[PDB]
């Protein structure tokens, strides 16, 4: 019953150790001028955050060639059977459609 | 409409994934296998509007293989036959 | 650009066959998913800011209309494990079926898919593809027909025509009026379906046929009732004849070929000792006539075409298929004594 | 349901480990072969095992005597054999290869038996006529009866198409 | 038993109010990708414990659309926010 | 055709060397004799149970005892 | 109704067929006839005795077609009173043979005005 | 260590539901599928099937996570905030809150109350309920995944990915 016991003393090893170093040792009430400092190593950004659609189409992609991976885990699963003239005819049929998912979005894929 | 053009020229697009007891890749039936195969032959020739009314007893069990709604009810009740007399001895079995 | 409009149209009538030749609820699952994934593309292709705000109206409603039908597979997976279509063999899962369905086809509830898309999509030349969905699911309550509760199927469709009617008397968008008049006849013939469920398809074919020759008459420049009115003297006068023809033969008038239906289908309704359920209906699709009268007052009266414009050139647009559509959408009515043998 | 009593239980019963019935293994059920595959059409060809527990003896007895037999002739060699083989770890067969001919040096010969290389496990066989064959299945109640049919004769319509008035 | 009643209640994910409403319509897609789990686990639990051996490839089947249809629908809510910057189900222009 | 195949191998050695081995993959199993053994291979590997069958007339062949010559040929693979 | 998936099945060989010169086929394309001067009318001929090649082939399309779709017409009333007659056939406690009875037995209302 | 562990399992996944069901601010909607995932890979992961279960973190949680995190900055990229600090996340929080427990109160807490809601009991080990044991094969569920017979499965959903791309290679 030990899986479950195998990862509960590792996360509670390391929630430990960081509220020693966060809280515990730390409480800054002296002088730690939090005044309008800390903006990380800048000052006030008065923009927001822009849509860079250059930096969108790399999520949806990579999602779509995600998927039949999946299709093509259980290969050597599908080794051990009976007929196997269907079973490598089939297992060469997606990886082409994947293949060509590939070479209509090659020719515009733009500055990724 | 259904049109069954598989009935016509003899491929299956599907057909084999469709009930309990087919073809099993390897031979290992399910848990009610053999009242799938008895409740289908009662209802084959049979327009299945007086298969509703007439066979009923090859249907029911099968629902109740499934989901053991009454074993589990004759199971339970036997919680309150016994073991309000927990004190009241007949410990029965002694172990093991 | 133009092949791959193709591969996109050409998907779309094959997501639909897969609904139909199919005895295993996970390949209905996927027909009309993959329907819904090849729409969206359609929508767009001029790229204006409102079809992009009405495809994602679109969207989620046949999404969740989508996400139901699962739910109601899986509970009859429990009850005996067949997954044939047929008898669902749960009330619990079978109302959960119908008024699921009941999006996709829209009844009247679950009420403004119908309108809030097909207005203002700029392609208004077709968007006769809404033809194909009304086709889908009626393949599905073919099969599904001896289980219902009888009283779910008349109360979407009591209410069909009774709102469908009333929703466009207060219109001039001719689109509307066009999505109006489709909920009421999707009433017709699913008020008829627990009662011989062919005598159906009947009204079916009927409503391809009238609605998609309305669509190409309209593909010469028509937007708007107003500007209804200033094609007559302009355009061709033929063209004035022929868009009354089909209004009232669409009506119901028993010279022409829409009163084809209703005529045998109440040869049906009655037969059955239901004698106060048709004549709720039949009285009601009367105020659906004055959609159509009060059309015709404009066009064919030559209510004031000004603002001089002459088109002295001709006209170079494909209306396919057009010069065999109002001869069997008018002058059948004679030439049916059995139509319902053939497609029975 | 009726079940049979307390006795017709508590046979002797095989108190062996896993690898030790696993050490010998395989002459063993190469050549016993009347109790045990005549039991099998007496668990597959008819089920219910509640009817079938005569032949779960028969299986059961001669077991008893197989280790019988190797303990008076031949043990020397024997508990080594399994001795190493029980050095754990998914009980290979390469490992203890080369001491395999050291117990099996006499087993051929002192006892004479035969390796079954890998003729066994397949080649399915017969047995005799034993129990009378078991019709009348599970249950087997009743059909029951279909819808008789129509053969006729394909004649025209009657006056044609009888619909409302509609001749011809 | 009580692990299907928990989870059937957890189906009301849907919950009509908050499958559409209120804005942030990101915080709507969001559920419309958390109801699958709803039915990848309700149908892992009835394959599995009755042997069907071969409908098992059907909850492999369930994500393969559900990922696609959903990568879809956020194609579309970058759209609506590429016109303006904010989602806000609470626009509406096209009546109805 | 024949600089075509030498005058983009000059360009992209990339996708050249993906077709190569794309090809000489799909050809390779209906030539080699060593297939159909990858059959004859997978399909004597007994995974279930052997059941028995019954005397009744026939007695086509295969009696009660096992390593008699009563079975087909798998022994090829001990030799092998 | 067996057979399943045929246009028209094997076993309409015993009917009649439905030959020509029956007024539904000579309708069938005479509206057909009506449709190819539609055909000019629509696209400012300015003819309406325009191309006898586009109003020919309307002609034909109707006729052939609705020949070829009546052949199931008519079999399909002819397998429907096939079926009927034999259940007809079979069960004779479901159809009676009523009494034969003239007008010496009845005493109907009487009304007059 | 109880036989109850998975339905102790269960009430944390049907709470991580009613996280994000209401209005978590969406990056907190995050972490309640992230929760939720691995909790219902909890009991997905019992049973038998484990395969089956690891796939719903690589396919699931590995890869629409990502990009439904990986939106919420290219859009919707307001001044955030957390839910519970504001008055329209708690009143819903606590309405399905009782019921999460009032449906375990007496679902089989009483002895028998009283024909509706006892037909159903808690426990004990039959949840599983699959004795006895199988055979060397598989679980199974091992040998269930097929390049055999559906083969019409595999070609459709094949090319319904195909055209996936291209409805996507355009609009944007
Ligand atoms: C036949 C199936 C095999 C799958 C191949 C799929 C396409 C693989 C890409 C081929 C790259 C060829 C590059 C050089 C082509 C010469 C340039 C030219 O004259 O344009 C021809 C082009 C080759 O396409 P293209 O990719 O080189 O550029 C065309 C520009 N777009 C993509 C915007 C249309 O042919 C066409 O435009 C017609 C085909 C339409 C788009 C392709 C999808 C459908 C494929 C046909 C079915
Ligand atoms: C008039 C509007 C209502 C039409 C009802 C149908 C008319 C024919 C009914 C005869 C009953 C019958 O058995 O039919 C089979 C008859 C059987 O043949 P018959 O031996 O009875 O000959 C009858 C000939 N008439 C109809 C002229 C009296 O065959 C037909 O199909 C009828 C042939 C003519 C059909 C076309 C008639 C043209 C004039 C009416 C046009 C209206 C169409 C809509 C116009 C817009
Ligand atoms: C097309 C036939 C395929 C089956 C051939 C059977 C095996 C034959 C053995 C190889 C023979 C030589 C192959 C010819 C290669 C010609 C292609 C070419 O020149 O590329 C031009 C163009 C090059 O255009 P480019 O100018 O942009 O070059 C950039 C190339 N990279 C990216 C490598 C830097 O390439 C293409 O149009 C296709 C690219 C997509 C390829 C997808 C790979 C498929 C994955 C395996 C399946
Ligand atoms: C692989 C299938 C390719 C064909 C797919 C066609 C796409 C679907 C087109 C839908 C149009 C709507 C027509 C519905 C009525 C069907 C027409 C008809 O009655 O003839 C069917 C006929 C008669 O069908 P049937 O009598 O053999 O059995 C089916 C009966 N229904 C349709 C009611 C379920 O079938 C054919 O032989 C086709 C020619
Ligand atoms: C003789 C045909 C008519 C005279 C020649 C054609 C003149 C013409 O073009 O007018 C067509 C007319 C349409 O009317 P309209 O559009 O308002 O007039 C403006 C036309 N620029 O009217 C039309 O002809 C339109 C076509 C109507 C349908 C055909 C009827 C025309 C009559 C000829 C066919 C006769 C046979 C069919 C009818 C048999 C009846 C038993």
């Amino acid at each position: 019953m030990n899986l479950m016991l195998a990862l509960l003393t590792n996360f509670t090893l390391a929630t430990l150790l960081v509220i020693i170093a966060f809280w515990l040792p730390q409480l800054n009430v002296y002088s730690e001028k939090t005044s309008p400092y800390e903006c990380g190593f800048d000052p006030m950004g008065s923009a927001r955050l822009p849509f860079s659609m250059k930096f969108f189409l790399v999520a949806i992609t990579f999602l779509l060639f995600d998927l039949e991976i999946a299709l093509l885990l259980p290969l050597p699963w599908a080794s051990q059977t009976a007929n196997l003239n269907t079973m490598l005819t089939m297992a060469l049929f997606l990886i082409i459609l994947l293949a060509v998912s590939l070479a209509y979005e090659w020719t515009q894929k733009g500055l990724e | 409409p259904f049109f069954d053009v598989q009935k016509r020229l003899g491929v299956d697009l599907d057909r084999w994934m469709t009930i309990q007891s087919a073809e099993q890749p390897h031979k290992i039936p399910s848990r009610c296998h053999a009242f799938e195969k008895e409740w289908i032959e009662c209802a084959h020739g049979i327009g299945s509007i007086r298969a509703e009314k007439e066979c009923k007893i090859e249907f029911e069990d099968f629902r109740e293989c499934l989901l053991r709604q009454k074993t589990m009810k004759r199971l339970h009740a036997i919680r309150r036959q016994r073991e309000k007399l927990i004190k009241e001895g007949k410990y029965t079995p002694p172990p093991h | 650009n133009p092949i791959i409009f193709i591969i996109i149209l050409l998907t779309i009538m094959l997501g639909t066959i897969i609904v139909m030749i199919s005895s295993h609820w996970l390949l209905v699952w996927i027909g009309f998913e993959m329907n819904m994934l090849a729409i969206i593309p359609i929508m767009m292709k001029n790229h204006n800011p409102r079809a992009t705000e009405a495809s994602t109206k679109y969207f989620l409603t046949q999404s969740t209309a989508s996400m139901l039908l699962m739910m109601a597979v899986i509970i009859n997976l429990m009850f005996s494990g067949q997954w044939t279509v047929m008898k669902l063999f749960n009330p619990m899962a079978s109302m959960l079926m119908t008024m699921a369905l009941a999006m996709k086809l829209g009844m009247a509830p679950f009420h403004f898919w119908v309108p809030e898309v097909t207005q203002g999509i700029p392609l208004s030349s077709g968007l006769i593809l809404l033809t194909w969905q009304k086709l889908a699911p009626m393949s599905v309550l073919y099969q599904i027909f001896p289980s219902i509760n009888l009283n779910l199927i008349l109360t979407l469709s009591v209410l069909s025509i009774l709102i469908g009617g009333w929703g466009g008397l207060n219109q001039t968008q001719l689109r509307k009026i066009m999505a109006y008049s489709s909920i009421a006849h999707m009433g017709w013939m699913t008020a008829v379906l627990p009662y011989n469920p062919t005598m159906t398809l009947l009204n079916l074919i009927i409503y391809i046929i009238m609605t998609s020759t309305m669509f190409t008459m309209f593909m010469a420049n028509s937007t708007t009732t107003t500007l209804s009115l200033s094609h007559t003297w302009n355009k061709t006068p033929i063209m004035t004849v022929l868009i009354l023809a089909t209004l009232l033969s669409m009506g119901g008038l028993p010279p022409l070929s829409g009163f084809m239906p209703k005529w045998m289908i109440i040869q049906e309704m009655t037969k059955n000792n239901s004698i106060i359920l048709p004549t709720f209906m039949a009285i009601t699709a009367l105020l659906n006539l004055y959609f159509y009268m009060r059309l015709t007052y404009s066009t064919t009266l030559t209510m004031f075409p000004s603002t001089n414009n002459m088109k002295m050139k001709w006209q170079f647009p494909l209306m396919k298929k057009m010069t065999f559509l109002p001869t069997m959408v008018v002058l059948s009515t004679m030439m049916l004594p059995l139509t319902p043998m053939l497609s029975v | 349901v009726e079940l049979p009593s307390l006795e017709d239980l508590k046979v002797q019963e095989v108190k062996v480990s896993s690898s030790v019935l696993k050490a010998a293994a395989h002459h063993y059920g190469a050549q016993c072969d009347k109790p045990n595959k005549e039991f099998m059409l007496c668990r597959w060809e008819e089920k219910d095992p509640r009817r079938c527990l005569e032949e779960g003896k028969l299986v059961n007895q001669c077991a008893l005597e197989f280790f019988r037999q190797i303990k008076r002739h031949c043990a020397e060699p024997f508990t080594e054999y399994w001795t190493c083989i029980d050095y754990s770890g998914l009980q290979l067969f390469r490992r203890c290869r080369k001491q395999q001919a050291q117990f099996d040096e006499c087993v051929l010969d002192k006892l004479g038996w035969v390796r079954p290389d890998l003729g066994d496990l397949s080649k399915v066989t017969k047995v005799k006529t034993d129990r009378p064959l078991p019709e009348n299945p599970y249950h087997s109640r009743a059909r029951p009866e279909p819808n008789p049919e129509v053969e006729g004769d394909l004649k025209p319509a009657r006056h044609g198409s009888r619909l409302f008035f509609w001749t011809m | 038993s009580m692990v299907y009643m928990n989870i059937m209640m957890a189906f009301t994910v849907s919950l009509v109010g908050l499958l559409m409403y209120r804005s942030h319509l990101m915080s709507s897609l969001l559920c419309l990708e958390g109801m699958m789990l709803s039915l990848f686990v309700m149908a892992a639990l009835t394959i599995l414990n009755s042997h069907f051996t071969l409908a098992s490839m059907m909850p492999i089947i369930l994500l393969v659309f559900a990922a696609c249809e959903a990568a879809l629908g956020l194609s579309l809510l970058v759209m609506v926010s590429n016109t303006y910057g904010t989602d806000y189900v609470q626009n509406l222009n096209l009546l109805q | 055709v024949a600089a075509f195949l030498k005058n983009v191998w000059a360009k992209e050695p990339v996708l050249v060397a993906s077709f190569a081995i794309a090809g000489l993959a799909v050809i390779l199993p209906t030539l080699s004799p060593y297939t159909k053994y990858s059959l004859m291979i997978n399909r004597a590997t007994p995974y279930n149970y052997p059941v028995p069958l019954r005397d009744d007339g026939n007695m086509p062949d295969v009696p009660s005892h096992p390593q008699d010559p009563q079975g087909p040929s798998l022994e090829w693979l001990k030799r092998l | 109704g067996r057979a399943t998936f045929q246009f028209l099945p094997d076993e309409a060989r015993s009917l009649p067929p439905p030959k020509l010169t029956d007024p539904r086929l000579a309708f069938v394309g005479f509206l057909g006839y009506c449709s190819g001067l539609i055909d000019n009318a629509i696209r400012r001929r300015p003819v309406l005795l325009a191309g006898l090649h586009r109003q020919l082939l309307y002609i034909t399309s109707f006729v052939f077609v609705g020949y070829y779709l009546l052949k199931r017409q008519d079999y399909m009333y002819a397998v429907r009173d096939h079926d009927m007659f034999s259940y007809i056939k079979s069960h004779p406690e479901d159809f009676p043979e009523k009494d034969k009875k003239t007008y010496g037995e009845v005493f109907e209302e009487f009304h007059p005005v | 260590m109880m036989l109850y562990i998975v339905f102790i399992l269960s009430v944390i996944f049907v709470m991580g539901f009613v996280g994000f069901s209401s209005k978590p601010s969406p990056i907190y909607g995050g972490l309640g599928l992230i929760v939720s995932g691995g909790v219902g890979c909890g009991i997905v992961l019992n049973f038998g099937g484990s395969f089956l279960g690891l796939m719903v973190f690589l396919i699931y949680l590995g890869g629409m996570m990502v990009v439904f995190g990986y939106t919420t900055a290219m859009a919707t990229e307001q001044y955030p905030e957390i839910w519970l600090s504001n008055k329209a996340v708690l009143g819903a929080f606590v309405t399905g809150l009782l019921m999460e427990f009032f449906m375990v109160y007496y679902v089989l807490k009483d002895k028998e109350v009283e024909v509706v809601f006892e037909f159903n009991g808690l426990g004990d080990w039959v949840i599983y309920d699959t004795g006895d044991s199988g055979f060397f094969s598989e679980e199974a569920m091992g040998i269930a995944a097929l390049y055999s017979y559906g083969t019409w499965l595999v070609i459709v959903t094949g090319w319904s990915l195909l055209i996936g791309v291209v409805v996507i290679m355009e609009i944007t």
